[PDB]
């Protein structure tokens, strides 16, 4: 059961100043956390292999 | 789109006053290029009478 508030929960208590313009916390966190159907993307991968 | 608002507020005054390149970008007059060209026809003599 691949629950996303694992990836999530470490990556949010990494410790960043906020006084900095680029925030390479709230990049990567905009990059894979929009989710469109639950990472079903893996199955098709292990399905298709 | 991630900045502070006084500098993402910067990016807008130079991306858009360089939108004023665009309203007078690469000329539409593609076919009136030729018309461009059509207007050194007309001082052309004639040598055949």
């Amino acid at each position: 059961v691949l629950d996303p508030t694992v990836l999530t929960n470490a990556i949010t208590t990494i410790s960043e100043s906020t006084t900095q313009t680029i925030s390479p916390i709230s990049e990567i966190l905009r990059l894979l956390q929009p989710m469109g159907n639950d990472y079903a993307a893996f199955w098709k991968c292990i399905a298709s292999w | 789109l991630l900045a502070t608002p006084m500098i993402n507020n910067a990016i807008r005054s130079f991306l858009t006053a360089w939108d004023d390149i665009r309203i007078l970008s690469p000329d539409v007059s593609s076919k009136s290029l030729s018309a461009y060209l059509d207007s050194a026809v007309a001082n052309g003599p004639e040598l055949i009478i």
